[PDB]
Order: structure tokens, then C-alpha cells, then sequence
């Protein structure tokens, strides 16, 4: 609610729409008990590897299967293990 | 040499896909020319290819070196592309289990557990783990379990000296186990069955024909049509063992009773009578009544002018009502039903999907109030490839160079505490006030 | 068609498939087979390599039972080669109630008859009772998609506006709210008719909302629609 920062982010149109492809945002439960937004800096390669259909194609499996068959094992353990198996598997193409 | 042979083995892992396609049109090709076979008697028997160009037969052996060569060099590119993967899901599960329930400190695997008795292998060798990037894992076990069941005796499990633990001023067994797990992976069991059978071809060139089940393998649309079949596969085996038991029993009582009607001869100079025991009757009951369309009542004799017509006549009818009519339809039931709880389960993720937010829960409708904010949320405040992104870049990261956010979800994230993904809440909920 | 029918008249008779295109109730029916067609020539492939399959077998080994000549002077061996094997499989095995065991030479008093057992039984087992039940599953779940799709159509029509996207509870506080609203308040032949009205009107004639809704339709921006908001939701404290 600050129109000064409006009248300053204009200069700045450009610069922000070259980092919108690169520049990510998530939101965790703090140290403070509050909602925080972290921002973080995502790779090209990444982007490249993540858009992948095999890539795809596990995602989507992943999301059957948590909606299914994931039951009594908590859901974000679950979400964590397939993030891993998927940064194994972008590293691994990256490096081929 | 070494440059080319990294070459070579990621050309071959990048290429995976595109040779088992080319495998697959080989073993198409070398089966078309496979149909043009004939017996001919000069006993002895020969196999010649009938063939008015005179080309099939050099074009058959070329092929089947070809199909070889490409079923090794998918072998090769499988392990270069599929196998550190299925190593790094072992080697982390072992380092979890190791970690945070003490699977070789504080309990023991079971004698039902194959896996903990072939990973106990691996934990005291130098190069556990290698595909795993935690390389701390060792000094944690030991930080964590030398209180109360002393450092040296885990150092000497976790194959580290006493001398390494401070300053101090080929793994063969690694290896052994690697091949262990890959040996006991389905799909490199798949593909070395796949080249033993090509092999085999070049012994006899119909060994070819199995290679055709790849299109079982190859193609989705066929994978999700066998899913309606291995779906109930159990229930499927269980129903032909109940219709073997009751065709057992019908057997009993026609040994019993209807012996006499049991001739398959035509001449009576030699009878061949079918039930004169009880297993000759009862591959009778389950080779020809079963596949009859009417029962074993369409194959044996005519019951009528018999004192015993009318128990023929009850015989042959419950015959056909319980195992003609009933148990093949519930051999096709099962399969319909196997169609319908996928299609229903396709439904349910796409309606979970569309009415909740995968992070934290939170429904459509609390979101939808500013206009296509659900998208919103779901697209930029909660994108699940963010989360993957943010791991990714929490892993590459130097632990000094990690900010107070990053240091924070880092350590949540080394304890396998994940009290810091929203649940129920979110920045508009939190500031719903001030944002409003 | 109807020009080659004066060549010959049997011609016309490629006119009666026109009643697959005129009648709604039969392109309904024929949807249960459009369906899963992909799914239903992917099932006949699958089936044209298990009896290729089977043809192979009976060509190594069960040469011996494929004589279909009555009289033993001049012979009728289907299994001599393996193109008119695999003819025999697929034209008489598959139509065969009972599977290729039907019309070949039984096999009892023979070395190789447990195989030949097994080989019948199998035969039957994959060909007859599965396959042909894969594709008549099929059928009956494009049948049950259809019906689920439609009901699901329903549901979504009857629960929540299709242009503001508010449930009917919401609309329901007062009496026959959500039929009031989708009818006079968010009416979808309202909106068609509105757009209909501003194509037809002079630019120079347009008021401020009806050049501002001109603006942005020219645009493709469709902000202008309402989501999530109504006349009733903004003016809630006014209104009641
Ligand atoms: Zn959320
Ligand atoms: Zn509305």
C-alpha cells in the first residue's frame, strides 16, 4: 500500500522482468511462529531440466501416487523424498 | 581413451530410449521375415525361408547381429543412466535407517529382511556413500551412538580409524554389493533377459519371437490396458483355483455315478473310456467340459432312456450355471471393475487436485474470494517445483554462506523435521488484516 | 455414392450408414465404441501377437496335429509353413469357442499330449476369456464415462455460477437467491446478448462502460467478467 515504492519500481520494469524466470519464492513457518516468504535465486538448468516429459511424467506418478496409495506415511515426507530423487535425476542428466 | 569412452557412455545414456524403439523395429523386422518359414523334408526336417528375391536370409542375419549389438549396448546405457539412481534410493534409505533408528547399532534387521542382511554389506566400506551426497552421515551415527555404546566400537563398524576421527599428526566390497543391488533390479533383469533371448536367436532364429512382448513394455496405452488384468491378478488366480476345485468335485461325483457315460469310442471293438479314473476324468472335466460352450454335458452320452436321466440332467445344468455362467463372469467382472476403480482413481486425483492446495490444504474457496487467486496461490505462492528449487539450491549452497531463513530450514531439514511447509496457513491468512 | 449408384445400384447401399450420422441416440451408442477406440485396436495388435506367438509354438512343435484332409490320400497340413500356420490361428482359433483345441487332432495316446493340454488351455485362457473380455470392459467403461461426465456436468451447473464461480449456499439466504441470480443477475445469454449489442453499436455512440468494456475486449482482457464477486457481495451491508 505505498505508492512511492509504485513510483520506483518503474525504472525497474525491466531488470525485474529479466530475473522473473530466476528469482523464486516460497513461503515457510518461521522461527518467529510466522508465515515468512523466502526468496531464492533458480538456475537455468534447473528450468531446463525440470520441464523434461520423463521429468513430467514422474511428477505426475508422484501426485497419484501421494493422492492414492499415500496413506499412513506423512505427505511431505513423501514430497521430500521425491524432490531428492528428482535433483539426483536433473543433476545426473545435466552432467550426460 | 578416457575422454572417448566418457563420450561414448554418455552418448549411450542419453540415447537409452531411442535404441530400445530401434530394438523393438529390429524384432518386428527379423519376426516379418520369420513368417516366411516352411518345413520341407529334405526323415529329417529343415526350416527354409521360401523366397522368390533370394535377400531374406542375408537381410535375417544381418538383423539378428544387429538386434544383439543393440540389446548390449541398451544394457550398457541402462547402467550408465537408470542404475546410479536406484543406488542413490539404497544408499539413502540405509543412511536414514542407519541415522534415526540405529539398524546396525541399536536394533537388528529381521530374517525376513533380505535387504538389511545384503545392505550390512556396505556400511563399514570406504565409499559408502557414493551416490548419496550426505558424506557426513558416518560422524553423525557416531556423534549420536558413542555416548552409550562407545566411539571405537562404531568407528570399527563404520569402517573408520581411530586415528582418522581426529587429525592425528578399488573397493571390492562396495562393489560386490552394487552388483547385488543391481542384480536384484527388475527392469536390468528384464534387459538381460531380453539379451540372453537374443543371443539364444542366433542359435535358433524363432528365440526372436519373445522380443515382440517389448510392446507390453513400450507403449503407456498398452501398459494401462494389461493394469485392467494385473490389477485383480490375485483374485484372478484365485478364481481359476475355485473353479479347479469344483470342477475336482463334479469330477468325484461323475467317477461315482456316471461312469458309463464316459465313452468316447466309436467302434465297440476298443472303448476309450474317459472316467475309468480319477485322473484321466478329471483332465477330462478340465480340458473339454470347461472350454465346451454348454458344459460336459455337450461331450458325453445322451442321458435319456437312463434310470439315472434325471440326475444327468441336474449333473449337466448346475455344471453349466455355476461354471460356464458364473465363474467366467467373474473372471470379466473383475477385469471391469479393475477399469472402472482406475478411471475412478484418475477422477479423484484430478478432483483432490483441483479443490485443495498441495502444501497446505487450504480449499479453493478461501483463495477464489480475490479473483483467480486459487491460480495464484497455486502458481506463485505455492508452487511445488519452488520447493524442489529451494532444496536444490539449499544443497549447492556452502553452510557459511547460508542466510538466517536458509540456516533455519536447513537444520529442520537435516533432523527430517518438516514443521517449516505451511499446514493451514499461509501469507494471506496471516496478514489478511494488513493485506486488506 | 449416390452418382456411382447409377453405375450400379447395390451402390446405395453405402447410404444406409447414414443413419450412424442422423439420429442422436445412435451417435450416443456408437460413443461407447469412439471412446476407447485407440485403446480397442491396441487390444486387437496385443491379440495378433499372442496367437503370432502361439503360431510359432505350434510350428516348432505340434506340426503333426494340423491336418484338417479327411481322406489319407492327398493331405490338408495347415502347419507347414508358418503364413498359412498364423492364417489358421487367427481365422479358425480365434472364431473357435473353445480356442485352436476345437479343430485340430486330439491329442490323447500321444508323447507331446500334456503340451499340447497346456497349449489348448492357455490358448483359451488368454485368447478367449481375457482379451475378448479387455475389449467388452472396455465398451461397458466408456458406457460408465460418459454417464460420470454428464453427471459431473450436472452437479457443476447446479452448485456454483458458471461466470462469478460462488456456490449456491451462499445465494440461497434468501429465497430461490441462486435461481434469481442465474437468471437475471448472471446470465449467460445476458452477457451473449451484450457483446452482440456492442458489435452492432457505433465506437462514436458507446457510453463510458460500454467503451470501457469495448476497450478491453479488443484486448482480450476479460477483467471486466466478475469472479468471485457479485452485485450482492459488494453491496451486502447496503443491500441487507
Ligand atoms: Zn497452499
Ligand atoms: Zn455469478
Amino acid at each position: 500500500n505505498d505508492s512511492r515504492l509504485k513510483c520506483l519500481l518503474d525504472p525497474a520494469g525491466s531488470v525485474l522482468n529479466y530475473f522473473e524466470p530466476y528469482l523464486g519464492r516460497i513461503e515457510i513457518m518461521g522461527g518467529a511462529k510466522k508465515i515468512e516468504r523466502v526468496y531464492f535465486e533458480i538456475s537455468e538448468s534447473s528450468r531446463t531440466q525440470w520441464e523434461k516429459p520423463q521429468v513430467k511424467e514422474s511428477k505426475r506418478q508422484f501426485i497419484f501416487d501421494v493422492v492414492n496409495e499415500g496413506g499412513e506415511q506423512e505427505k511431505m515426507e513423501l514430497f521430500v523424498n521425491f524432490c531428492e530423487d528428482t535433483i539426483f535425476e536433473m543433476q545426473l542428466a545435466s552432467q550426460i | 581413451l578416457e575422454i572417448y569412452q566418457t563420450k561414448l557412455l554418455h552418448y549411450l545414456a542419453r540415447n537409452f530410449y531411442n535404441l530400445r524403439f530401434l530394438a523393438l523395429f529390429v524384432a518386428f523386422a527379423i519376426n516379418f521375415i520369420l513368417l516366411f518359414y516352411k518345413v520341407t523334408e529334405e526323415a529329417m526336417v529343415f526350416f527354409v525361408l521360401q523366397e522368390s528375391t533370394g535377400y531374406m536370409a542375408p537381410a535375417l542375419r544381418a538383423l539378428a547381429i544387429i538386434h544383439t549389438v543393440i540389446s548390449l549396448v541398451c544394457v550398457v546405457g541402462y547402467y550408465c543412466l537408470k542404475v546410479p539412481l536406484v543406488v542413490f534410493k539404497r544408499e539413502k534409505e540405509i543412511a536414514r535407517k542407519l541415522e534415526f533408528d540405529g539398524l546396525y547399532i541399536t536394533e537388528q534387521p529381521s530374517e525376513d529382511d533380505i535387504k538389511g542382511q545384503w545392505d550390512r554389506l556396505v556400511i563399514n566400506t570406504p565409499s559408502f556413500p557414493n551416490n548419496y551426497w550426505d558424506k557426513f552421515v558416518k560422524r553423525k551415527v557416531i556423534n549420536k551412538y558413542g555416548d552409550l555404546y562407545g566411539a571405537e566400537r562404531i568407528a570399527e563398524l563404520l569402517g573408520l580409524d581411530k586415528n582418522a576421527l581426529d587429525f592425528s599428526p578399488i573397493d571390492m566390497k562396495y562393489h560386490i554389493w552394487k552388483l547385488g543391488v543391481v542384480f536384484t533390479d527388475n527392469s536390468f533383469l528384464y534387459l538381460a533377459w531380453y539379451t540372453t533371448m537374443s543371443v539364444l536367436g542366433h542359435y535358433n532364429n524363432f528365440f526372436f519371437a519373445a522380443h515382440l512382448l517389448d510392446i507390453a513394455m513400450g507403449f503407456k496405452t498398452l501398459r494401462t490396458i494389461l493394469s485392467s488384468v494385473t490389477h485383480n491378478g490375485k483374485q484372478l488366480v484365485l478364481t481359476v483355483g475355485l473353479l479347479a476345485v469344483v470342477v475336482y468335485l463334479y469330477t468325484v461325483v461323475a467317477f461315482n455315478f456316471f461312469r458309463k457315460f464316459y465313452n468316447k469310442s466309436e467302434d465297440d471293438d476298443e472303448p476309450d473310456m474317459k472316467c475309468d479314473d480319477m485322473m484321466t476324468c478329471y483332465l477330462f472335466h478340465m480340458y473339454v467340459g470347461v472350454r465346451a460352450g454348454g458344459g460336459i454335458g455337450d461331450e458325453i452320452e445322451d442321458p435319456a432312456g437312463d434310470p439315472y436321466e434325471m440326475y444327468r440332467i441336474v449333473f449337466d445344468i448346475t455344471f453349466f450355471f455355476f461354471v460356464i455362467v458364473i465363474l467366467l463372469a467373474i473372471i470379466q467382472g473383475l477385469i471391469i471393475d479393475a477399469f472402472g476403480e482406475l478411471r475412478d482413481q484418475q477422477e479423484q486425483v484430478r478432483e483432490d487436485m483441483e479443490t485443495k492446495c498441495f502444501i497446505c490444504g487450504i480449499g479453493n474457496d478461501y483463495f477464489d474470494t480475490t479473483p483467480h487467486g486459487f491460480e495464484t496461490h497455486t502458481l506463485q505462492e505455492h508452487n511445488l517445483a519452488n520447493y524442489l528449487f529451494f532444496l536444490m539450491y539449499l544443497i549447492n549452497k556452502d553452510e557459511t554462506e547460508h542466510t538466517g531463513q536458509e540456516s533455519y530450514v536447513w537444520k529442520m531439514y537435516q533432523e527430517r523435521c518438516w514443521d517449516f511447509f505451511p499446514a493451514g496457513d499461509c501469507f494471506r491468512k496471516q496478514y489478511e488484516d494488513q493485506l486488506g
